[PDB]
């Protein structure tokens, strides 16, 4: 649905 | 292997070679922690450590994109706290323009947002800004995406009144991508070419614990040596092999960013470049003051 996001 | 020794010189002999014509570096916070820019992790120091006064949820709740559209006030109290009062680039960022400068450097990924990149003289070309800038805002609605220069939202930050859009009156964001949020998509176009050809993977300045950034070291070919410069350790589990009995390209220079740019730019005999490129580069600023 979206492209990767930023994540920890 | 491409490397004759797991040291900053061998990595610097393997840079004076013909096979090492392309160099991605990949930046985080450590690389702007000496120009007074605060980095995540640290001790003490650190920008985790020192977020008990905003009340949040968790540290990291400050830069999520879900809790900001909630709650905005931390984050441009935090702003207010942190905004520099000088943006002058490191010995690091300069040690990157030289790669510009002698046509050494594909591409610098940084997932910094302070634009210390481009003021030490690298072009949009040059640059995958990973997760954004401060540079630019932008309100939030999708259908409005007014844009808001600097000059605007600090004006905003220190007035100590909540960016809102003149149009819709949403809120205004600067075009960090926060946690939540994706990467832009010249990330993953530039991504595709750059690790088939890359020679040398520089690693400088970060912790390699946020994704998809940190999975971009294992982007490269395994023949491709990658050399960190950086207080710690770090993308250890293809992951960093830095002592195993199997190590055969991955080096890391512990310390400084600075320093361990200084010395393998000496090492490549390129220390009075810096030093001059450095403090010209410094006088332009101070003078344009
Ligand atoms: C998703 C997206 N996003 N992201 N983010 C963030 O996160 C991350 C972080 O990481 P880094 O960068 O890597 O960092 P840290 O973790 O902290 O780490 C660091 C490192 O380094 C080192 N060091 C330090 N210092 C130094 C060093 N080394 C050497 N030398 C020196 N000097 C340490 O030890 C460690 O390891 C990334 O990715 C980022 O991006 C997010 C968030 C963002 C936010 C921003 C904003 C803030 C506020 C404002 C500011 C302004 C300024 C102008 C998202
Ligand atoms: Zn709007």
């Amino acid at each position: 649905e979206a492209l990767p996001k930023a994540t920890g | 292997r491409l490397l004759d020794e797991l040291t900053l010189e061998g990595v610097a002999r393997y840079m004076q070679s013909e096979r090492c014509r392309r160099v991605i570096c990949l930046v985080g916070a450590g690389i702007s922690t000496s120009a007074g820019i605060p980095d995540f992790r640290s001790p003490s120091t650190g920008l985790y450590d020192n977020l008990e006064k905003y009340h949040l949820p968790y540290p990291e709740a400050i830069f999520e994109i879900s809790y900001f559209k909630k709650h905005p006030e931390p984050f441009f109290a935090l702003a207010k706290e942190l905004y520099p009062g000088q943006f002058k680039p490191t010995i690091c960022h300069y040690f990157m323009r030289l790669l510009k400068d002698k046509g050494l450097l594909l591409r610098c990924y940084t997932q910094n947002i302070d634009t210390l990149e481009r003021i030490a003289g690298l072009e949009q070309e040059d640059l995958v800004e990973a997760h954004g800038t401060f540079y630019t805002s932008h309100c939030v609605s999708a259908s409005c995406r007014h844009e808001y220069p600097l000059s605007w939202m600090k004006e905003k930050i220190f007035s100590e009144v909540t960016p809102k859009c003149e149009d819709c009156q949403s809120l205004v964001k600067p075009d960090i991508v926060f946690f939540g949020e994706s990467l832009p998509a010249r990330f993953f176009s530039c991504m595709q070419s750059d690790f088939l050809k890359v020679d040398l993977l520089l690693v400088m300045g970060t912790s390699l614990q946020v994704q998809p950034f940190a999975s971009l070291i294992s982007k490269a070919p395994l023949s491709t040596p990658r050399l960190l410069i950086n207080k710690e350790k770090a993308g250890q589990s293809g992951g960093m092999d830095f002592d195993s009995k199997k190590a055969y390209r991955d080096v890391a220079w512990l310390g400084e960013c600075d320093q361990g740019c200084l010395a393998l730019a000496e090492l490549l005999g390129w220390k009075k470049e810096l030093e001059d490129l450095v403090r010209r580069e410094h006088a332009s600023i101070d003078a344009q003051s």
